[PDB]
């Protein structure tokens, strides 16, 4: 998995590729791996465990519709749910959300993160190599956020063997 | 039965319990009601006036009280998962400190009643209760148990002594029971040589082992008015037949 | 195990072996690892624990009946038990589903899956070796979606060493 | 431990040895390891650790006590405790039950299983070796179910080292 | 550790030595791993680690106060709480008890086991050499039950470097 | 693999399956794993690695070749090769190897074996399958030897993983 | 295996069993652990590798051929061959050697070893029990040398998954 | 106070059961014995109970 | 993660990196890793697991708001939270807490540590370095408590492959 | 970590070094190991780790104060904590508590140890190094149990690398 | 094994125990640890492989015997051979050698040791104890050399599972 | 009439209220004095009549 997120010239994107990789063998190659949340106000795309990612992603769309799309707060609520006295398990995979305003990365161990300067998101196997590449776009040329999350992962997805071309984009707005 | 026959033979109200708290008291005095009215109704003998009694009743209780709390030891610490048999052994504090329970006739003190814990305290021991109660319970009785020989004494000796019982109970019948010396012990033995080796309930063990042996007897007693059958060796022996251990082992151990 | 399922022609078939392996014996090579559920509404395929498999059909058979037989949903349904606060434990084993709508397959780890455009699914050991056949016939060939999954059941059996010949087939209707 | 039975002309008998090994030592050489249930309409033989072993022969006399010995049933009603959502731990062992109708086997994890054609069953160590001794006997011999099951055991003694020839076996009726 | 225990001549004796080995090193060589339990009506040989060696000696005195001393049941009675749905977690230790009628071990596992035809008994590290030492003496000479359970506990001290000549032998009566 | 060879009559017949499987999947089914050496006048099963498989019957076979045939000799004086302060690689498989006259068994590590009195070898996996097998039907039935070699192989390649049903059979006239 | 050799009264003996036990399978049961050497005069018994067994008691052989039988000296001379620059390789055996007037004890790592003052020796899995047994009825018994180890091999058997009751003995007139 | 250092301290209560044990004797052979004076000193208070018990403790669970 | 506080001259400083590492990546190279806590009382620098990390120091705050900024007790009412009969799981990190007063150290494991003489504190992976250069400067120089902290965060992430250069330093008043 | 402790002549002395070692770095090198409970009537030294010292120090102190500080018996009162049905976890480290009469060791595992004839006691990773100094002093002269815990103390340091000389010693009275 | 040595007063001891450990077991308690080299002027106590511990010992006298027995020369010679490229066996065991003027150690990878200033040298499993107990008697008694050796052993041998009492001394008048 | 009786026997580690119930059982059939609607009445000379299938537990539980 490859989830890459450019955000520049108010223009925020978020893709990821689609290999359902099992193993060492392909289950599915087509999986759409960022999904659209609250109607459509924020961006969301997991990386890991088929299962514990929708458990990750289901249970951030809880604390959004539960705080009228407060994003950047609605993470940190989910967060506290990790560091308390009794825990909520673990989940093996990482979140990336963001909106007009935000953008962030969750982990399902209980954390919330935010971009540098750059504003520049990636998470999965093929990570920094989607990462190294929007940077290497980002601060070296005048591209769209979503040319350069497309180019990027491209990048990637030809070095991850986990990763492939077939990948899913989602902008805003 | 040491406690029962120290209520009837010194009359005074009494009451046993098997560990609400105050209704030990609430109870003491509903079975006062009975050597006051009964007592007081025939000695005195109309003369209702309750408002009168309701301080004759209780200067009685107040005194003359005796409470039986029987297998206590069930209430001593261990017992993490419910530190409530340490609460019951603690709301039963006042009463044997003294308090005022409110009762329906009016207020009675506890202060001068007569507590009597029975115990096995075969799992915890004396020590394993509460502080309070070891200095509010001073009297440390060791009773012993049955033994064969004292099956065979228990049998008769005492009135309303079971041979007894079943004599009258099939007198009333029309029929004569004996029940020879030597046929005592094979009938006393034979109730000792059941709880060594199953529960040892004690005497109630001889209860179980008449009606195994009166269960011949008992039924056609109407069909056969007017004899006298001699109860001995021969006779309680083809009476039940042959108790021996279950199988136990042979079924859950290699 | 090496279950396989294909549709095409309105036809929806699924098989697979009948080869009880434990360690590296064979306990049984007769196993029916194909059932009917819901009077004969759905086709149900299960690959793995032989307890946990039954755990896991069985768990998906309430979540039918108790869904007056919506396939597709009584799977999420099923799935979300183990997206949650308190989980199911976890199942080793995976199941395919299909009636004369849909088909998938569900993982005892809490996840639902749709095939891609062509509709094969196979699951368990053999299974990419039945699903390369299927897709091989499927793309080459006018073969009815029994056939080809008999077919490819082979193959897979032929590969796998713990997969026998000795299979059972359902198809719809 | 070596647990096999053979059915054979209205013959059912479940034979196996009696070494209680722990580790490569011997504790006892004469074990019953077959015993009688329900005041002997059905037999059976445990195979696995002395304590579960028992754990779940006590644990399947239960549901024959609470179903007038309705083995073929007593038996799924005991399998279904470990298919929920509140698990029966799990027993290192297996169970071969057979009464004058059927014969079984169940596993601690919680499945049951029917013979095949044959009605020939092996569990424990020495399984299979007595196994294929028996399908050998029963398909080249017209032998009582009960000497195919006592010759059996002896050549599954005299291969494995966890199995000796002292055993026990019951008949019905 | 070593306990051993012979029975001849209506005499019952139980042997053990005294070396409490922490890793490689000796803590103590002295301790009595033979105790006397119900006011001295029967005897008591535990081996295992010292904790769960107590936690199951303790744990087997209670099962006897409570019912009058009738060992070989107050030992299933004790078993039988390790065969449930609900178990008392597992003790890393075993106990040989044995009073003026039988002898059992037990184990913190949860079973009971009796002695063979020479009913001799030995736990703990350095048992089956005792035992060899036992069986060697009861079958070939007129040696009393303490005589050997003495000399057998030697042998094994001298090759057990987790046994010691210092032990504590009881006998009934 | 599974390889038996059974003597009874002046007939010797050495019969192994031809699965060659590679890990879990099977690179070949139809394989010869018996064939004739010495201009046929010796059987030689063997059972191992493909390669060292030869290797180790190919060095056989020189033995043979160097001494007119003493099948006997042959193998002691392979044997000795190993046993010698020198050394040789150490090959990881067994031969079964048996003429006219005798019927041995040859190690990688380098040790000869006769049979038990019953004259019947078995190498491999199923080997003991195999074995089980032969031994009940030599044991009880006046059953050809050949016959007895094919019955068992089958039955072996029924229990095995590793082990087809396609035989290679080889019987010394 | 079990090996254990007693000498008393101008008598010498070593007797081992004849299991040859392969993994937890029994390729052989009636094997000769025991032989005579250097023309009927020395008594050897090895356990251990079924090879390096062999390869080991054929160098102390040709070590005896070598030095008029001088038990004791060959002996050393086949050991101080492994204390050098160069080796030997690690002998997965042991040997206990005797002749008239000599006991000892060989080790595949080149070690010579005389009994303690007893004159007992064992090796093998079921060693220590051999010995715990011989030690026992060396020192309380006016027992045959050759009776004792025909008793201790018995005990250890019994004991010793991997030894059986099939014994060769030879003794020292 | 020997007997609250060597097992539950529950202070004067202690007494009572100390009395208690003491006019065991005399408690119950009062009236076949009227109008007398005896003296209760040192060599009767003595012979009268016995001595404390240091329960067991080690005897078990200790190695 | 490199956390160092020295304390001189009626100055305490508390300076810590900014890498935030995964694995051998870097997510973050500019995070704060020394908080204020209590409007500015006390002095927080975390270093372990990012979650664990602030489950631990948002733990410490509340026994802060609850004790009126009682640091040294407040540090020991959060530990004697791990020594009880119900523990609080454990915590993948460690704090160092300090105010105008005191300056301590509190592990998730529940433990609270006091400096010594020179009052100087360092924890996290380049701790001892940081420690080294710490003691170095403030025994052999007279620099500013903070001074010292730049200076030895410094050295520290020199050598420290998981430390950099930008970090964020706080001192009271 | 290295407490000694000794008792001759009415003397009572515990004593302990004072390293904090974390891993195989120091973090604090004069921390007490050897403090003193019931306002001076018991002396306790503890072994282990950092918290689970306290855990069990602390965990001995309740015992002490609900007991009228009856050492012998509130140890047991202690172990008996983790001889239930339900445990108290685990404690990794021990405790040696000694008063004007008594002297034990108690073991986070849940038991209580008396020293042998001399009443010499060691615990921790220095532990026997102290312990044999002491015998050594103890039976060949005449020295305070002060001068000997001392002195032990101090051998044991200079071989334990994690044991300093910079130690605290407590005595009675 | 534990041997130690200590000097004093021109006067030089050597002395190990005689307990040779197989495992757990103990193949023999009588061993000399300790012998006389050079036409008895030098004493060597050798520990580690019954083994590489003679051919180390074996080694350093081909050694003394090559330079006139110059203690210290020999053993760095011997040192030397191990200390270049040319690969030595690497013996795993160590020496302790000394005569009238000298003390040394000497280790199997080849190097040589000076004591400290007290001149006491210890190696083996229980050698820091025998350690830490001659120490103590050097430094706080006028006690006798060759007794300090005798002491210390016992010491030792009472905390060590592989150290016996049967001791061996060699003093150097 | 007290049917189905077993239902109240040990096995039964978490509802040890099986066995409180057979307890609190035992004053009416031992003998004491309940306060009814209509006065004080004994039990001493009752008839009590248990039924059970005792398929699980047995008398002795």
């Amino acid at each position: 998995t490859t989830i890459v997120s450019v955000r520049r010239n108010g223009q925020v994107v978020v893709g990821g590729d689609g290999q359902v990789s099992l193993g060492n063998t392909v289950m599915k190659g087509n999986a759409r791996k960022v999904r659209r949340l609250y109607n459509g106000k924020v961006l969301a795309g997991f990386a890991g465990g088929t299962a514990d990612a929708f458990t990750l992603f289901e249970l951030f769309e809880r604390k959004l519709e539960m705080h009228q799309g407060h994003l950047l707060k609605s993470a940190v609520e989910l967060a506290k749910d990790w560091r308390t006295d009794r825990a909520l398990r673990k989940l093996e995979a990482m979140l990336i959300v963001a909106d007009e305003k935000e953008s962030l990365i969750i982990t399902g161990i209980g954390d919330v993160v935010q971009p540098e300067e750059d504003q520049i998101l990636a998470i999965g196997s093929g990570g920094n190599y989607a990462l190294s590449a929007a940077r290497a776009l980002v601060e070296n040329t005048e591209l769209s956020a979503h040319e350069i999350v497309e180019k990027s992962l491209r990048i990637a997805g030809d070095i991850c063997v986990f990763t492939n071309t077939n990948f899913t984009i989602e902008e805003l707005p | 039965e040491i406690a029962r026959r120290l209520a009837k033979l010194a009359n005074a109200p009494f009451i046993k319990v098997e560990a609400e708290v105050d209704s030990i008291i609430r109870d003491l005095t509903d079975s006062a009601m009975k050597l006051v009215r009964q007592q007081e109704i025939a000695k005195n003998r109309k003369l209702i006036n309750p408002e009168e009694l309701k301080q004759k009743a209780i200067d009685a209780v107040e005194q003359n009280g005796i409470v039986f709390i029987d297998e206590i030891d069930k209430i001593c610490k261990k017992s993490g998962a419910d530190v409530s048999r340490e609460g019951v052994q603690r709301d039963l504090l006042p009463l044997v400190e003294g308090s005022t329970v409110s009762t329906k006739h009016g207020m009675v003190k506890t202060d001068h009643i007569l507590f009597i814990a029975s115990g096995a305290f075969q799992v915890a021991r004396p020590s394993d209760l509460i502080p309070e109660l070891q200095g509010r319970l001073p009297i440390r009785v060791e009773l012993t148990a049955l033994s064969a020989a004292d099956f065979e004494r228990i049998l008769t000796e005492p009135h309303a002594s079971l041979t007894e019982q079943y004599k009258a109970l099939m007198a009333t019948e029309g029929v004569n029971i004996a029940f020879t010396t030597d046929a005592v012990k094979k009938i006393a033995e034979a109730a000792f040589r059941v709880n060594e080796k199953t529960e040892n309930i004690g005497a109630r063990r001889l209860h179980t082992v008449m009606e195994r042996l009166m269960d011949k007897i008992s039924f056609s007693a109407s069909d056969m008015n007017g004899q006298t059958v001699n109860i001995d060796a021969a006779y309680v022996a083809d009476a039940l037949g042959e108790v021996v251990e279950n199988e136990d082992l042979s079924r859950f151990i290699l």
